[PDB]
RNA sequence: UAGGAUAGGGGCCUACCAUGGUGGUGACGGGUGACGGAGAAUUAGGGUUCGAUUCCGGAGAGGGAGCCUGAGAAACGGCUAC
RNA sequence: GGCAUCGUUACUUUGAAGAAAUUAGAGUGCUCAAAGCAAGCCAUCGCUCUGGAUACAUUAGCAUGGGAUAACAUCAUAGGAU
């Protein structure tokens, strides 16, 4: 790792911008993302924010499904978690 | 604060230069900064160089050659007429064969010989040898 | 009226008690007729100097005064007085030995007609005239409220 | 029809046939044909072979034909074959404001900030999610365009189409390319 | 850095190059302007609806829903409040400070902290005048600034 | 605002009215062994110091004031007073 | 020869007006020089129309072109343009 001599700026490598902070990557990018959680009974398809701020609930049961936390909301370990993306 | 975007480029690249370095990163970027990189690159100090669109100010990526002694801003930037421009060639550059003052002229960003071929003014931005 | 003072006010050589017509009659103040003329320099007279009741002699519309010499533009600086305000012209004086440019201003006293309404901080434009008292030397020609030239 | 005048050239009755024709075969493209046609129709052959069509909806359609221009297209295939045919807006450039000229030509829709806003025109089923300049030394700069890698159809071949519709369009040099990672 | 104190902290935000909202948001206009007015009906602010329609509804951002900002759409529909929400805070927590500096004369940190929440306060009456975003009259009165909050 | 006076504009002066005018961009006040300028000395460049004196402008005839004659003077190799 | 009615400046180019003397500077063998603006020549009842050049002269003011870099307010109740 003698500098950024052997490496190229314009093609960085890329997993090395995986653990770089968002705003100091090539190009800025957020690291949160959506995603549909489904809960043990029906009523599946809610969509809730990662870094959620508020305690969100369910139609069925009010199902309560993350709290906020510092960073990433805290899924209950009842609730179904999976990924929605671009 | 960042009160002048070029003079944090040419510094940067500066020191990238005396470090050896082959690229040298800008942020952020400008169409002041471009023109002075054009103007370095035409007459042969620079080589390649990228825009890098990030949606807010842009960034380039400078590929160095080895060539640059030195390079850097003038603040503020006075105003030079085509008769003064001989003084500012006596104290920004080493001697008259070569190195380059950069002048904003309202024909555009260029350097003081194609100022004295055109016969116009300005005020200085940089200089660069 | 417009006579609020102890002697009646009118336009000097403009006889008001002709008995024939009037409105029709060129070089308006002839037959009867309120007196205005354009001050050139591509200046335009309101309205409200040809359509109006007022009488002023330092007017340059209405009036006997007639503008020549300079002209300068300014923003308005007081205008606590009876028919006169003050324009501020702001302006670089360079100090040679730093090669650099000190903020300068310079208040002038100007005349305005009753024609004009103004407020503190508009942009005016003002002419040189013969002087019309101890400091003023110049006649308001154009007034522009701040914060206007709107439009796109 | 077209901006101005009332005979347009005789290149665009292939086209206003083909929209007359082509909504006859269809269930759900049929119904919805009652814009617009086009204003005008433009052919252009890239290098080598395989000519290319550009066409151009006025401004409001452009959002419907998003709905359609996956398939219009692809519907478009069974028409006068060796054809790239592309759709983008007619757009005002308007420069006028000078020194003075307090009009102030919104800084949305002005000069050369519809050359950006038509080069995602030609590539709308793949969104681009990068642009970089290149300035090289004979001063020649290229640009360089990465578009999402969710291909998954014949947006592969168009590149050097888009190339050359770029330089007849705007005169400029765009290469496109695609992301390593996906 | 910070305006007042001697922080240097960076954290914040970073809005993804895509401009066009994501493929999977299947609501409308319509719909997201509703509940926009019925949440600034419902006594909501700006900064505090974007993150109800982040969470609950579903909306990365609003700006690219519906092409133009919550205030923007607000303002438009006319229920726009009558006083910026940042400077509405501002005031809202000078207003505390005071009242709770009333009855504690010796909590002289306290008065620091008003020293600068109300310097905070002046800077931004004074930029919202010059866009005239405020009425030329106003004034930040300490003892009835209590009324308006 | 209206007059008076002047060769003529003008608080230049008078009657009446209004409360204005300048100032940290230094007003007001003080020092100058301060007449101003063209210019002088020394000067890589920038600069620093000087400028009573023969060219231009101003002011004075011991110190103040008033005035006649005259196209032109508040003249002093003109008068009147202290 | 037309014919309009216009964001304002700083900056820069070109022009004009710009006292002489001094300074820089062209010509000229006062015997040289500091100088001066003289003179020179066929060997004349004279001639070279002999010459008596040219720059610079901050800033402020007037006018022409340029619009890169900067400063002002102008920017979404349409009270907008046609
Ligand atoms: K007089
Ligand atoms: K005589
Ligand atoms: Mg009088
Ligand atoms: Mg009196
Ligand atoms: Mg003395
Ligand atoms: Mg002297
Ligand atoms: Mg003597
Ligand atoms: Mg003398
Ligand atoms: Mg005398
Ligand atoms: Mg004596
Ligand atoms: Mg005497
Ligand atoms: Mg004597
Ligand atoms: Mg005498």
């Amino acid at each position: 790792m003698v500098l950024q001599n052997d490496i190229d700026l314009l093609n960085p490598p890329a997993e090395l911008e995986k653990l770089k902070h968002k705003k100091k990557r090539l190009v800025q990018s957020p690291n949160s993302f959506f995603m549909d959680v489904k809960c043990q009974g029906c009523f599946n398809i809610t969509t809730v924010f990662s870094h959620s701020q508020t305690v969100v609930v369910c139609p069925g049961c009010q199902t309560v499904l993350c709290q906020p936390t510092g960073g990433k909301a805290r899924l209950t370990e009842g609730c179904s978690f999976r990924r929605k993306g671009d | 604060v960042r009160v002048s975007v070029l003079n944090d480029a040419l510094k940067s690249m500066y020191n990238a230069e005396k470090r050896g370095k082959r690229q040298v990163m800008i942020r952020p970027s400008s169409k002041v900064i471009i023109k002075f990189l054009i103007v370095m690159q035409k007459h042969g100090y620079i080589g390649e160089f990228e825009y890098v669109d990030d949606h807010r100010s842009g960034k380039i990526v400078v590929e160095l050659n080895g060539r640059l002694n030195k390079c850097g801003v003038i603040s503020p930037r006075f105003d030079v007429g085509v008769k003064e421009i001989e003084g500012w060639t006596a104290r920004l550059l080493p001697s008259r064969q070569f190195g380059y003052i950069v002048l904003t002229t309202s024909a555009g960003i260029m350097d003081h010989e194609e100022a004295r071929r055109k016969n116009v003014g300005g005020k200085v931005l940089g200089f660069f040898y | 009226a417009e006579q609020t003072e102890k002697a009646f006010l009118k336009q000097p050589k403009v006889f008001l008690c002709s008995k024939k017509t009037t409105k029709g009659n060129n070089k308006p103040g002839k037959e009867g007729n309120r007196f205005w003329k354009s001050v050139g320099l591509g200046f335009k007279t309101p309205k409200e100097a040809i359509e109006g009741t007022y009488i002023d002699k330092k007017c340059p519309f209405t009036g006997t005064v007639s503008i020549r010499g300079r002209i300068i533009a300014g923003t308005c600086h007081s205008a606590k007085m009876n028919r006169t305000i003050i324009v501020r012209r702001n302006y670089l004086h360079y100090v040679k030995k730093y090669q650099r440019y000190e903020k300068r201003h310079s208040n002038i006293p100007a005349h305005i007609s009753p024609c004009f309404r103004v407020r503190e901080g508009d942009h005016v434009i003002i002419g040189q005239c013969r002087p019309l008292s101890k400091t003023v030397r110049f006649n308001v020609l154009k007034v522009v409220p701040a914060g206007s030239k709107s439009g796109a | 029809q077209k901006d101005k005048g009332v005979e347009p050239s005789e290149f665009e009755d292939t086209v206003a046939q083909a929209f007359f024709d082509l909504e006859n075969g269809n269930q759900e493209l049929k119904s919805d044909l009652k814009d617009l046609y086009i204003n005008t129709a433009i052919q252009m052959d890239v290098v080598g072979n395989r000519k290319a069509v550009v066409i151009h909806v006025p401004y409001r359609l452009r959002k419907p034909f998003r709905k359609i221009h996956v398939r219009l297209v692809r519907e478009l295939e069974k028409k006068f074959s060796g054809k790239d045919v592309v759709f983008v807006a007619t757009r005002r450039i308007v420069r006028p404001p000078k020194k003075g000229s307090a009009v102030q030509r919104p800084r949305t829709r002005t000069l050369t900030a519809v050359h950006d806003g038509i080069l995602e025109d030609v590539v709308y089923p793949a969104e681009i999610v990068g642009k970089r300049v290149r300035y090289r030394l004979d001063g020649a700069k290229v640009i360089k365009i990465y578009l999402d890698p969710k291909e998954r159809n014949n947006t592969e071949y168009k590149l050097e189409t888009f190339s050359a519709v770029y330089r007849r369009l705007c005169g400029k040099d765009v290469v496109f390319e695609y992301p390593v990672t996906e | 850095g910070r305006m007042h104190s001697r922080g240097k902290g960076i954290s914040s935000s970073a809005l993804p190059y895509k401009r066009t909202p994501p493929s999977w948001v299947k609501t409308a206009v319509a719909d997201v302007d509703e509940l926009i007015t019925k949440a600034a009906k419902k006594g909501q602010m700006p900064s505090q609806i974007g993150v109800l329609l982040r969470d609950q509804h579903g909306i990365p951002l609003v700006k690219s829903v519906t092409g133009s900002k919550i205030l923007r759409i607000l303002k438009a529909h006319g229920l726009a409040p009558e006083i910026p929400e940042d400077l509405y805070f501002l005031i809202k927590k000078a207003v505390a400070i005071r009242k709770h500096l009333e009855r504690n004369r010796k909590d002289k940190d306290s008065k620091f902290r008003l020293i600068l929440v109300e310097s905070r306060i002046h800077r931004l009456a004074r930029y919202y005048k010059r866009t005239k975003k405020l009425p030329p009259t106003w004034k930040y009165e300490s003892t009835t600034a209590s009324t308006l909050v």
